[PDB]
Order: C-alpha cells, then sequence, then structure tokens
C-alpha cells in the first residue's frame, strides 16, 4: 500500500497570512505516460464531510478560490493558502489514486490566530427537575475567549473540588476565531445539600486576575414568583 | 447529486454493520464508483471499496472478507454490510460517488461498536438569572444527559435561533453514557418576552424532547 504522510500535525496562522503544508507518498504518484500526479487534496471544516479542494495534485475544483494553491510532483506534495480567511480552519487531507487501496494522509489541522479575547462566565445552579432525581449538575460556562488554554476550579464552601468535574470545549468559531468551554460539577442531591457556597473560578490570559462566579444553594426562585417579593 | 445515508447507528460485536445510501440526481448505472469511506476517532480516514456502475467491486484488503458492497437498480440505493464487527468499526462512514478523486460525499452516519444498551437523554434547563448576565447579554440553555450512542442534535426554537449557539461536544461520564450542553446567548432585555425552547432529537432511542427555558431570580 502507499503510505501518505501529511508533514506539520497542526499549525496556527493569523488571518492574511501565507501557509502552507506538505504530504509525502512512500511510492511516486505520478505516471509516465501521463505525467499527472494522481493526488487530491480535501478540506475538512468542522462538523462536515470533507470537501474536494485540489486534483491532479494542482488542478482546482470549481468554486475553490485562488489562494488554495496545489503544487508538487512524485512523492513531495504542497497545499499552500495564502491570504487566509478565518473559515479557513479545517483539516486539510491529501489522497492518492495512483494505486488500490485508495489511502489517505492523517491530515493537517489549521487553526487561526487572533488577538486575545477574555471569557465571558457564566455559572448555572442545578434544576429542581434534576434534584428530584436525585442528581445536581453545576454548569459554568465560559463563553467566546481566545486563545484555547483556560483553566476552570470549583470550589464548594471553599474546598476545592476535583474528579467530580468534566469539561467540553467547542471547536474554533468560523467566524470569530474563538473557543467556548464547559465545566460540569456533578454531586449526588444528598452531598449538594450539604453545602452552601458554589463557585466557579476562571484563569485566562486575557483575564488580569481571576474571575469567580459563584451562588448560595437555595437563592434562586423560579421566575413569576418575584411578583411576590418585589 | 444527492447521496442520503440511513442505518442503525449501533452494532453489538461480533454482530454485522449494515448502511444505505439513497443517491438522487444520477443514477449509480450510468458511471463512477460507488464508494464507501470511514473516518475514526482521531480523524484517520480509510478507503473501504466501492460497487461501480456495472455492479462489479473492489475492496481494502484491510477488510479481508468482512464487506459487501450491493446496490439496488431501481431504487438507485447501494449498501455496505461489514460483518463480524468489533470497537476498531466503529467510526463515521460516509457514502460517496468517486472517480479516483471523491467529489461527493453523504453526511456521515457515526456507528458505534458496543453491547451496551441505547438510552434516551434526560433534557434539564440552564436558565438565565442575574449569574448568567453580563452587560446586556443573557447565557441560557440546555443540559442534555445520559444516553447512549452518539449522536443527538440540539435546535433552538425549531432552528428559528441559530446566532449566539454553542452546541458542545458529549463527554463520556463515567456512568458510561453521554452528556452535554447546548447554550446560547440572548440580549438580556429579551427574557421577559421571548419564549426560548430547545429542540433534543436522539435518533437511536426515538427520544424527541422540546424544553422550555425559563428565567429565574438569584439574589
Amino acid at each position: 500500500d502507499i503510505k501518505m504522510t501529511q508533514s506539520p500535525s497542526s499549525l496556527a496562522v493569523s488571518v492574511g497570512e501565507k501557509v502552507s503544508m506538505s504530504c509525502k507518498s512512500s511510492q511516486s504518484l505520478l505516471y509516465s505516460y501521463n505525467q499527472k500526479n494522481y493526488l487530491a487534496w480535501y478540506q475538512q471544516a468542522p462538523g462536515q464531510s470533507p470537501k474536494l479542494l485540489i486534483y491532479w495534485a494542482s488542478t482546482r475544483e470549481s468554486g475553490v478560490p485562488d489562494r488554495f494553491t496545489g503544487s508538487g510532483s512524485g512523492t513531495d506534495f504542497t497545499l499552500t493558502i495564502s491570504n487566509v480567511k478565518t473559515e479557513d480552519l479545517a483539516v486539510y487531507y491529501c489522497q492518492q489514486y495512483h494505486s488500490h487501496p485508495l489511502t489517505f494522509g492523517q491530515g493537517t489541522k489549521v487553526e487561526i490566530k487572533r488577538t486575545v479575547a477574555a471569557p465571558s462566565v457564566f455559572i448555572f445552579p442545578p434544576s429542581d427537575s434534576q434534584l428530584k432525581s436525585g442528581t445536581a449538575s453545576v454548569v459554568c460556562l465560559l463563553n467566546n475567549f481566545y486563545p484555547r488554554e483556560a483553566k476552570v476550579q470549583w470550589k464548594v464552601d471553599n474546598a476545592l473540588q476535583s474528579g467530580n468535574s468534566q469539561e467540553s470545549v467547542t471547536e474554533q468559531d468560523s467566524k470569530d476565531s474563538t473557543y467556548s468551554l464547559s465545566s460540569t460539577l456533578t454531586l449526588s442531591k444528598a452531598d449538594y445539600e450539604k453545602h452552601k457556597v458554589y463557585a466557579c473560578e476562571v484563569t485566562h490570559q486575557g483575564l488580569s486576575s481571576p474571575v469567580t462566579k459563584s451562588f448560595n444553594r437555595g437563592e434562586c426562585s423560579r421566575g413569576g414568583l418575584e411578583v411576590l417579593a418585589q | 447529486v444527492q447521496l442520503k445515508q440511513s442505518g442503525p447507528g449501533l452494532v453489538k460485536p461480533s454482530q454485522s454493520l449494515s448502511l444505505t445510501c439513497s443517491v438522487t440526481g444520477y443514477s449509480i448505472t450510468s458511471g463512477f464508483y460507488w464508494t464507501w469511506i470511514r473516518q475514526f476517532p482521531g480523524n484517520k480516514v480509510e478507503w473501504m471499496g466501492y460497487i461501480n456502475y456495472a455492479g462489479n467491486n473492489d475492496y481494502n484488503p484491510s477488510l479481508k472478507d468482512r464487506i459487501s458492497i450491493t446496490r439496488d437498480t431501481s431504487k438507485n440505493q447501494f449498501f455496505l454490510k461489514l460483518n463480524s464487527v468489533t470497537s476498531e468499526d466503529t467510526a463515521t462512514y460516509y457514502c460517496t460517488r468517486g472517480t479516483g478523486r471523491i467529489e461527493y460525499w453523504g453526511q456521515g452516519t457515526s456507528v458505534t461498536v458496543s453491547s451496551a444498551s441505547t438510552k434516551g437523554p434526560s433534557v434539564f434547563p440552564l436558565a438565565p438569572s442575574s449569574k448568567s448576565t453580563s452587560g446586556g447579554t443573557a447565557a441560557l440553555g440546555c443540559l442534555v444527559k445520559d444516553y447512549f450512542p452518539e449522536p443527538v442534535t440540539v435546535s433552538w426554537n425549531s432552528g428559528a435561533l441559530t446566532s449566539g449557539v454553542h452546541t458542545f461536544p458529549a463527554v463520556l461520564q463515567s456512568s458510561g453514557l453521554y452528556s452535554l450542553s447546548s447554550v446560547v446567548t440572548v440580549p438580556s432585555s429579551s427574557l421577559g418576552t421571548q419564549t426560548y425552547i430547545c429542540n433534543v432529537n436522539h435518533k437511536p432511542s426515538n427520544t424527541k424532547v422540546d424544553k422550555k427555558v425559563e428565567p429565574k431570580s438569584c439574589d
């Protein structure tokens, strides 16, 4: 089988810059009689199927802008993106169709660099619906931040919590190149009712000092009831 | 041409995976290689094989004698069958139309190989309040907890609300069930007057839930 090796596993590039990635094959994809290279490039944006970009190593698909350029010959190939745009975020794949089985490179992930953006931090107490079922999930949201690195610490009555939370991070946004992140703390109902202060503390490069959002157990009331308290 | 995939997203180990690709806009007898490709967790992409316009096949030797690709010309469908599956066959499966290069791709079918039983999610509100309001922006959402297998889809207001939505990748909990949240930021001045409903669909369990998310007062 022909082994495809894509050299930069991931790269970060700023909007407007120019970047290149390489695809090396274990055998020549060039057919002498043809003097064509049987190679294709695909772009796979988050949540989507791969999209054909380049074939015959350097022919663009209909609709592919000129800033995508494939080059190389034989066993050495290159995809170049110039005038990088935010929507160029994707995994780029090469594919040989010289021999069977058809084989693909393992992908080059292209991430967009931008200016620092501090997260907006939001906290959500558990619902009465969930508490009735025996569990309390407390959710801390970090919204629309850059870079991806961030630290979330749960404190319950000033005790640091560890091992009882899970984080999830979105793919980079295709318009503003930011990330969002959730951290979910899970306790039994019995454990939840034993404590008062629930706090999410966030550390991030865009925050000159850490940000804490918190609530006290029971301090929230269903919407509509406030006419009885105001 | 349009390629529309269907078939179950959960298969028990040692059983058979069967998927269907429905083609419109082009007859599968007129030309091309009607091709199955799969993408593993971790992004490796593998060519599985094809049936061509004449009904003949070629397969990846890595799939030994486990694979069959067939067709039904009267329905303009072609099919994947993969026998004796294991966790190594958990992947997203794409039907495609190829001619060396692969120009057209289906939407993809997530297939999980597991003995675990299907389970529909519970949906809980992430209620907007002062604790989730910054400036004139409030965040709200839905927690979609304890389902199996992937995937779930989440829309807001039946798809009328898309701006500012973040539907997080699911995480597998220590219980072996998935959970995710979907959140959205909206004008805090809309909380009195705009209804917000998250529409959750878990096709593997035939579970559909609409959850109205109403504000809370926190002080």
